[PDB]
This record gives structure tokens, C-alpha cells and sequence, in this order.
């Protein structure tokens, strides 16, 4: 029932405290319907479990889908749903201000890290990265930071391992460049006419050729790599590709492929003393 | 083509194709280069440019002067009839425009501009 | 209406300045149609909002 | 479009004099030595006539040329009506130059000219050439409604095929 | 119109309708937008704009030379043939008025102008 | 090249109209007083005529400068069908303005004349002429494929003769 | 009205100008008829304030 | 903006705007450092700073020359035409007023300036 | 008024208005603030200030220089094109009178100035 | 290059390059050799000195005013076009910062500077 009471407005984040197998389905599916071309509406859910090591990395290996990022914590004070809270607010904040800043080092407020005893080795928490489980650190003081945050896709389609949709910047840059092209396409073209290339149409009519959003879209490009999200352009105008439908014929057709930059996680350094 | 000549040119902003006058000019976005001598010639200083579109349009056309006077943020489209493109990303409208006996100067102006297709 | 007001008439005509102190922390009730977020949660009793509404 | 400009042009006229013009129709060519007898005179008349046109300020426009004969009839070696044709003269120069008509623009008075000589005179008929310039822009070589409108933009993006697609199916209208 | 482009322009003061020559300018009152390049190009800068008319009067018409330099606070109506209309408000007579030949030139201008119809 | 140039601009008028004109043939000469009765005219129709051509901007490419010939049929001193007249030259002028026609560039309107006069009056035609004007760039005395490819570039440098030589045998391409 | 507005008499513009409505008399035939609308601008009379101290 | 510079600035006191010229400055109050040189190179050594606006204003404007040279506890506001600004608090106007040809100089000065907004 | 800017100053002493030249200052006699420093900023202090009037004179007009360089006790007004009056009453010439190329230099100064009108 | 000479100097800040005008300056940080002269001409003598980098930064960009005041322990980079780098480590800005129409000047100052790369 509150599931289907929602609404339509567009809820970017989603605070899911019950983590139970038939709820997490519905979720699963209302998110992967709102996902899709038709409705648009993207939204994201954060959830945060509370067990044994064992079950959590059971957990996140049981669940494989791409729009829910679960963290695991162990012998915490407080309950699951507070922290859930907090991550989720830090969390929007941050994908708020930049969809491609990792989030790396961001430290939640209040809350309380677990015993020293009780906390992830780097063994466990590499592991746990490696099961779709995301995972948190200890500050040097008493402060609980924010680790690495990714989703629970783990699988291919048909059963390989698969890269994408893992970090949770790709969701949020792939929301914020459809909602960008959405906004540019309904704004610098409100309602114009179709035409096919190499008509002549000349000067003083409204018409629109595959070639004007070509270079339409070649400008937003500039405009998203200026903003810092996607780094190359020999590439992406390479591959672009604009053609109208040969059946709706009020339909264009439009075949693009984004470069997403990357993030800067690792840093792999050797000392060679001498002495 | 096999022997065509640059004989008119082009010029779109944000789709929509503008009415241009002859002898539109274009200046690309590079390195200027200056010139050096001291008690002999040394070599060659550079220095940043901006690309420019220059043209003129008749009054009283589809586009109105206050639409004209107020691109910030635009995509200037320059083509020439033989084939050759120019894109110029968030350009805007410099210097000052005037309505001369139905001569509109436009002034269109980026800060870098790349030769697609 | 985006500021809820306790105790002080919506008609007032009198010219001056209208002060008043309460101790609870609300926050400004500013639109941000690009950070729309939804919360799940269990209610117990004494409860005065209906389930399943936003 | 030219046949818009002349029916403008002698609408006004027409409007302009009325029942003092015998006659207001337009005229195939300039005027030749010949079209004093091959022609129906009604002194006083009016013909217009189209004397091609010229390099526009753009390529969608040209500078077209329009001429106005006004004709009168001379008796025994004098006008009938001096002041007459006089006041046709300058009431036609006056009701034409700056006005718009149809797609053309802002008429301007080139030249009169003086077209008595011994081919009209001897007729017994008085020619005066009043000329004007105007703008006529050209048409479309395509209608609109021939082409159909650009209401959806449907966007896929690039990825390994085996993976959930993202896309975007956009309405570009309402 | 259709096709109709701005061929003549009319300017009116205070409701008089004046007898300007071929040839009027016209600039529209807002912001000047320069170019900043240091080691690269940055970007634009702004600069406020007055609005100007200006035309020619013949000498002898009906609106005598001592009133047109005399005008201080009046309304400058700017309108071309095809429907364009600008409107200046609180406009005064600018530069050196000067009868060369029975030219008068008239460079009045105002702090604003809006585009009304 | 001008057949090119011509072949494309007859292709252009053909395809403009089609069934609207009865013919659009090619014209020896620009117009002369007996073109009118030594012509197989039927209006309406068509002529293109090149009209020599110019110094061009380098010495590579001269100003080409063409010429069509509309014809109509007058009857009983009127046009047979003026808006069709007025409708034909301004989509001539319309459908060739600015477009590029083969090897020539950027086709220039220069004037339209009003070439009805005694002589094609008499004979029952309304003749208009419309001038246009591009860039036709010259060919090549020498074509490629006489002369033969550029690949091995040897070269050794000098030395006394009883000495280990130093050469290097570079292929151009590959 | 653009002289009133600039006094601090008038707010809106726009509006002002989209209800404007300036026509002849079909009777006089010497009476011109106007129909104009002003916006009065608006006093600074209340100045509601909330302090929520933190002690 | 996106690629917006600063063209132009604003300054207002008690809420009214001033006339202000071209080429207006402001020095933020902070820490002036200076240089500590012995037989080496040693470090830098502090000293407070008082934040300063400076400005022209035309003669005969709304704002009287007698209430320019009252001003003791103002607040003062300096915007930039990007967006950028900084508050001064219980400012004083200070140095030498003078009215040279129409030119009135001020050079607003406060204690502490703080970037608001 | 409306929106007239000052553009010129009229000088008038014991009634007789000078022939001024462009550019003429005035200084009001009031507190001059100076800044305050010690280990932070502190505040400001004050300094008493006298009233000034520049301009310049052509030589050989109705007023003779034995005339100016006699002034001990006169009425010197100030007043603005717009409508600003001020008033300096029992000032005096201060520095030295110079005769340069026909330009007389005049440093009228007195010990208070009020705005009258 | 071959034969290419300084035109452009590029300043890093931590990284972020900071949008410089024309004419920046560099000043090494080294020894400054005096002149001795008594009777006769004997030699030079030594004084340390500081490496300095100036340069004008326009108003209204990403790197705001405060930020700038603030430098205490920075890395500075100045690097020419050609090539030529020089590293300042636990630089500071000294001097005082005034926001000049739009021009921001930095006195970017260090105990030592050596050549990388």
C-alpha cells in the first residue's frame, strides 16, 4: 500500500530500513520500472544491514541488482536505520553537489563506530567490497567515515562478472546527463518539424535536420566535459550517429556513447631506501 | 567538390539558420605568434586567442533584435558551402549591435572553437 | 505559508514588528525539486498520521 | 511573390482616384513606340508595369522595379486638364512612396520622366513614367506541409549488450 | 508580414512624427560584453549600454531648430515599417546639433528602452 | 568544367517543375531579333544560354556568368496564364540563388530584365530574362595518371672513391 | 507610467501594458476612450520574526 | 555564471545603492605578511589589516554631500556583478572628502569584512 | 533634477560670480577619520578639517588680481548646476596666487561651510 | 622548443591553475651581490634573498577572495610555456590583496625556490 501511495513526483534517494527478501522485491521492482526509458523518474535506495560477517557477505551475494547499495556493520550500538539516515543524507548531499566526486572521506556525524574488536579487517572489507557490500572506516579520533560506496551488481546477464553499474557516481552522472539532455532538447526546441538531410529548406523555417541536433548534442557534450564528467570527444563524435525512423517518421533516432571519467581511488606507491 | 571554391558560407545559431549578408568572416581559437628581435631576430612569442563569427542580418526579420541582444549562452554553427564545419560551444554576443538602414552586425563570439566534420 | 507561525494572527494591520521565540529547530521549507528524497518507517502508538501518506 | 505586389499596387490605385481614372490596367513590357496605336487609351488612365528587377541585399530577396503611365489626352495642342494631370502626377507619387504593398517593401521614388515626343504627341496623347523600387524577398522551393513534424527523441546509450539498458524516450513536444 | 523585411523606420517625438532621412540607427540600451584573456581565455565581462537614436531633419520643416535643442525630458517612439516598436522614455537631445546644408542631425538618446508592441 | 555545370543546372530546372513546362532545352548564342521565329518555341519554356564568362579571383577559376530564357504565350494582348508566369521566374530565381550546381560555386542573381518589346509582342511571346552568375574553376593540362609514383628515394653520400660507402635506400611510402 | 514607476508610485510594467486599451468614441466622435489599470505598490507595514534560541 | 568574470561592482549603504564610477576597489581585513630576512631567508611575520571600499559619486545626487560626511556607524555592501559578497559592519567613511568637477571620492572603511552569500 | 548629474560649479564671491574654469573642487569642513593599529584593528580617530574652494581665472576679466590677492574677509558661494548650494562666510585667499599663461589659481579657504538651499 | 621563446607563464596553486594576466613576474630566490667602493674599487659583498611570484587574477572566478587571503602554507608552481619549471614549497601570499575593478593582485612569496624539470 505505501508503496503504491507514493506518488509520482521523482524521489532521487530512498531510505529502506526492512531488509527482508518480499520487500525488497516490490522496491526492486517499482525502481527498475522507474528506471526505464518510459517513466524516468530515477531513484536510488540506501539501506544498511546489521549482522554477522558471514550473513552480510551472504546477503549481498544473494542480491544482484543495480539501483541498491547496502552497507554492512557489525556489533554496532545504535540501530541499522539511524545510521541508514545519516548515510543516505550525506550520501544526497554530496551526489547533490557533484555526480562524479567519489565519496572517499566523508564522515558521518553522531554516530557511534563499533568496538575495536568488532570492526573489518581489510581482509574482510576488501572481501565485502567484492560481494556488493559496501563498506565504512574509523577516523583517527572517534569519527565514523564513509569508505567506498558501490551497488549490489555483481553479474552479467548471463553469468559473467560485469564492471558496470558498480560505483555509485555512474548512476547518479547517468541521471544527471539524461535529466541535462531532456532539459536541453525540451528547451532549445520547444516544437519544430521534421525533415530529412540534404532537403532544402532555407532560411526563415522552423524545420530540424539530423544534422542541427548532431551539433546540438555535440555542444552539450562540450558543456558536460567543461563540467567535468566525461573526458573524451574524438571518441564521441566518432561514434555518434543521428537518423530519423523509417516508420513513425515523427521519431528521431539517436545512437550515443558517453566516455564517463574516471575516479581517483588507489594510489600504489614503492620506497627504496638506502641505507 | 573536385575543383569548388569557398563561395558563401553559412551560419547557424542553435538550429536555426541565420539570414547573413556576403563577406562573412571567421578567425579560429588558437596561438597568435608575435615577433621577436633583440640585436638579432630570436624566434616567435605566443599568445591566446578567441574564436569570432562576424556577419550582418537584415531588420525585421524571424529573429527579433531583443532576442539577438540577449544570447549568453548559444551554439554558433559556421559552415561553408563546400563542406567545411566549425563548432563554437557556449559563444555569446559581443560588442555593441545596431540597427544601420536594416543592418544588424553580429559579433558572435567563443572562446574555442573545433572543426567538426 | 512556508513558515508556520504560532500564535500570531494571518490578519494583522497594526504597523510594526511582530518577535517571537520558540524553542524547536525547523528548517526553511525552500522547494528542491532536484533533492526530493522518501523515507520508510514504522509509527507506534499515539500516532496522528495516517499510514501509507506522504 | 510578385503577383501579390501588383495586385496591391493597383488596389491602392484603384482606391486612390476612383471615378477620375477611366481606367487602371497593368501592361506587358516597358512601353515601345508602337503601344500608343496598339493599345486601348481611355485618357485619363493608368498603367503599371513590371520592369524586371535586381540584385537584392540578400539571396532571399531581390530589388524589384515597378513604373506607373499615367496617359492623357492633348486637344489642338494643349491638356485638357493641366492642373488635372498634374494632381494625378503627385497624388500617385504621394500615395506610393513609402507604403507597403504586399510582401513588398518601402517604394522609392526613382526618377520621373517626361515622355512627350513626336511619336506620343502627334497622337494627341500626353505620357508621363513615374518609377519606384521596392523589396520583394523570394519564396520557399519546399512548403512546410510537406514535411511532417519532429515529436519524439528516443536516446540509447552505448553499453555491452548483456547489461540493463539505459535509455531515454523523449517527447519533444508538450 | 510573411516575407516582409524592415526597409524605412519612423521616429516619433512626443507624438509628432519627424521627417527623418534614410538611414536611422538605433541601439538598444543593456549590457556590453567584452573579452578577458590573461595565459588563457576565461571569459566575458559587462559594461552598461545607453539607449540611441539617430536620424537627419531637413531645415525649415515644421519643428523649429530652437525646439530640438531644447529638449530635456521627452518621450522618443522608435518603429519600423514591418512592426517592430521601441519605446524611450525620459530621452534627451545629445551631442552638437549642426544645420550643415539643411541637414539637422539628432543623436537622441535615454537610459532605457523597452520594446513595447 | 561548364558541361557539368550545364548538365546539372538543366537537371535542377527539369526537376523544379516537370510536367509544368513543356520543355528545357539548351540555347546557342544569348537572344537575337530572329531567335523568335528561327526557335521552336512552346510556351511554356525554358532557355538556358552560358553568356561567356570573366576574370576570376586566381588563374585557376574564372567567373562563369549563365542566363534562362522564360517564354510565355500572350493571347489577344494578354498573358495566358500571369500568375503561372510570375510563380515559374520566381522559383527560377528561387530554386538556383545560392545552391551549387557541379563543379561551379554559389550562383549569383545579377538582374532580371523585361525583354518584351515590339518584335516578341508582335510574334505573340513574353520573354523574361534571368542572369545569374558563379565560380567555374579551370582542370588540368597534365592528368594524373600519365605520370607515374614517387616510391624509392636513394641516396649516397660523397666520399673518396677506395672507401666503405654510405648510402641509404629509403622506401617513400610503406 | 514608466515616469510613475520610476517616482516609486507603480510596480508592475507588464501587466500594465498588457491591460492598456486606448479607442475612439463611435458617438462623440471627439471623446477618446482609455481603459488603464495601475498596481498601487505595497507598504512595509508587518515584520513578522521566530527566534529559536539554543541554551 | 558558467564562464562569467567580474565587469562591474556594486556598492550600497544602509540598503541605498550607490552612484559609483568605474574602477572601484576593496581590500579584505585579514593578515598583512611581510619578509624576515638575517643572514638567511627565515619566514614572514603578520600585521592586522582594516578592510577599505572605494568608490566616485557624481555631484547632486539623491544622497547630499552633508550626509556623506555624518557617516560614523553604516553598514556597507560590496557585490560583485557574478555574485560574490562581502559585508562591512558598523563602517565609517574616513580620509578627506572633496568635490573636484562633479567627482565625490569615498573610501569607506570597517574593521572586519566578512564574505556573505 | 529628475536625473540631472552635476556638470559644472558657479563660484560667487561677495556676489560677484567668478569666471571659473572646468574643474573645480570643494572640500567640506568637517572630521577627517584617519585608522587605528595596534596588535589588531581598533578603530578610528579623528582630525579637524577646513573648508576649500579651487578653481581658475582668466586673466584681464572685470576683477583685477591686486582685487584677489587682497581677500581676508569675504562671502564665498558655492553652488552646483543641479541645485547643491553652500556657503563659506569670512574666508580668506590662502597660497600663492600665480599668473601662469593667463590662469590665476585661486584657493579661497574658510573655517566652516554649511549647506544652505 | 628549437627556436620558441616565452611568451605565457602559467601559476599552480595546489594544484589549480590560477587564471594569470599578461606580465607575470619571478623572482628567484638567491644571493644579491652589492658594490664596495672606498679609495679604490675592492668588490662585491652578498645578501640573501626571498623567491616571489606576482601575478592578476580577475574577480568573480572559482577561487574565491578568502581563499586567497588565507594562503599560510601553500605550493606554488611557475611554470613557463616552453618549459621551464620552478617549485616554491611553503609559500605564503603577502602584501595586501585589493579587488581593484575586477583585478585581484597576488604577491605569492617563498623562502626558496630551486628549477624542477
Amino acid at each position: 500500500a505505501s508503496i503504491a501511495g507514493m506518488g509520482d513526483l521523482q524521489y532521487k534517494y530512498i531510505v529502506m530500513p526492512y531488509t527482508d527478501e518480499p520487500n525488497l522485491n516490490l522496491l526492486r521492482t517499482e525502481l527498475q520500472e522507474r528506471w526505464g526509458p518510459v517513466n524516468q523518474a530515477d531513484g536510488f535506495a540506501v539501506t544498511v544491514l546489521s549482522g554477522t560477517y558471514g550473513d552480510i557477505s551472504t546477503f549481498g551475494v544473494s542480491r544482484n541488482d543495480h539501483l541498491i547499495s547496502c552497507m554492512g556493520i557489525a556489533g554496532a550500538p545504535e540501530p541499522s536505520y539511524l545510521y541508514a539516515a545519516t548515510l543516505c543524507a550525506v550520501a544526497s548531499q554530496a551526489l547533490s553537489i557533484d555526480p562524479a566526486r567519489p565519496l572517499q572521506t566523508l564522515t558521518l556525524p553522531g554516530r557511534m563506530p563499533p568496538a575495536v574488536g568488532d570492526r573489518f579487517t581489510w581482509s574482510e572489507r576488501n572481501a565485502l567490497l567484492f560481494d556488493g557490500i559496501s563498506t565504512f572506516n574509523v577516523n583517527d579520533g572517534g569519527e565514523m567515515q564513509i569508505e567506498r560506496m558501490i551497488t549490489m551488481y555483481r553479474t552479467n546477464k548471463y553469468g559473467d562478472s560485469d564492471p558496470s553499474y558498480l560505483n555509485v557516481n555512474t548512476i547518479a552522472t547517468l541521471s544527471y546527463l539524461r535529466y541535462s539532455l531532456r532539459t536541453r532538447i525540451t528547451q532549445k526546441f520547444p516544437n519544430y518539424k521534421l525533415a530529412s538531410d540534404g532537403t532544402r529548406f532555407a532560411t526563415g523555417q522552423a524545420v530540424v535536420t539530423p544534422s542541427v541536433i548532431k551539433t546540438e548534442l555535440l555542444a552539450l557534450f562540450e558543456e558536460w566535459e567543461n563540467a567535468g564528467l566525461v573526458e573524451d570527444f574524438d571518441t564521441f563524435k566518432e561514434e555518434l550517429y543521428v537518423a530519423r525512423n523509417k516508420d513513425d517518421k515523427d521519431r528521431l533516432d539517436v545512437l550515443c556513447g558517453p566516455n564517463l571519467i574516471n575516479q581517483f581511488r588507489i594510489f600504489a606507491a614503492q620506497v627504496q631506501f638506502i641505507l | 567538390a573536385g575543383n569548388q571554391r569557398q563561395g558563401v558560407a553559412f551560419i547557424r545559431v542553435n538550429g536555426m539558420e541565420l539570414e547573413s549578408m556576403e563577406g562573412a568572416s571567421f578567425t579560429p581559437s588558437g596561438i597568435t605568434r608575435e615577433e621577436v628581435t633583440g640585436s638579432r631576430v630570436y624566434g616567435w612569442k605566443g599568445k591566446p586567442r578567441a574564436a569570432k563569427v562576424e556577419c550582418k542580418i537584415p531588420g525585421g526579420g524571424p529573429i527579433g533584435l531583443d532576442e539577438i541582444i540577449d544570447w549568453e549562452n548559444i551554439t554558433v554553427e559556421f559552415q561553408a558551402d563546400t563542406g567545411e564545419t566549425w563548432m563554437l560551444a557556449n559563444a555569446w554576443q559581443a560588442d555593441e549591435p545596431k540597427n544601420d538602414g536594416g543592418e544588424i552586425s553580429l559579433v558572435l563570439m567563443a572562446k574555442q572553437s573545433k572543426r567538426i566534420a | 505559508s512556508d513558515i508556520s507561525f504560532n500564535a500570531i494572527p494571518s490578519d494583522v494591520r497594526v504597523p510594526l514588528t511582530y518577535i517571537e521565540f520558540d524553542n524547536s529547530n525547523a528548517v526553511s521549507g525552500t522547494p528542491a525539486p532536484r533533492q526530493r528524497v522518501l523515507m520508510f518507517g514504522q509509527s507506534g502508538s499515539k500516532a496522528s498520521a495516517a499510514p501509507n501518506v506522504p | 511573390m510578385l503577383e501579390e505586389t501588383e495586385a496591391a499596387l493597383l488596389a491602392r490605385v484603384r482606391e486612390l482616384f476612383g471615378a477620375t481614372l477611366r481606367q487602371v490596367e497593368p501592361l506587358t513590357g516597358t512601353w515601345t513606340n508602337e503601344d500608343v496605336h496598339r493599345l486601348f487609351l481611355a485618357p485619363p488612365s493608368v498603367f503599371l508595369a513590371w520592369m524586371g528587377c535586381g540584385e537584392g541585399r540578400t539571396r532571399r530577396e531581390v530589388e524589384s522595379r515597378w513604373a506607373f503611365f499615367v496617359v492623357a489626352e492633348l486637344l489642338n495642342g494643349e491638356p485638357v486638364n493641366r492642373p488635372g494631370i498634374y494632381q494625378i502626377v503627385e497624388r500617385l507619387i504621394a500615395g506610393v512612396n513609402g507604403q507597403t504593398f504586399g510582401p513588398t517593401t518601402g517604394m522609392r521614388l526613382t526618377q520621373v520622366r517626361n515622355l512627350c515626343d513626336d511619336n506620343r504627341i502627334n497622337a494627341g496623347v500626353v505620357l508621363y513614367g513615374v518609377l519606384f523600387s521596392g523589396t520583394t524577398p523570394l519564396p520557399s522551393v519546399v512548403d512546410l506541409d510537406s514535411l511532417d513534424d519532429y515529436e519524439r527523441h528516443w536516446q540509447t546509450w552505448k553499453f555491452p549488450d548483456e547489461t540493463p539498458e539505459f535509455a531515454a524516450h523523449i517527447n519533444v513536444n508538450q
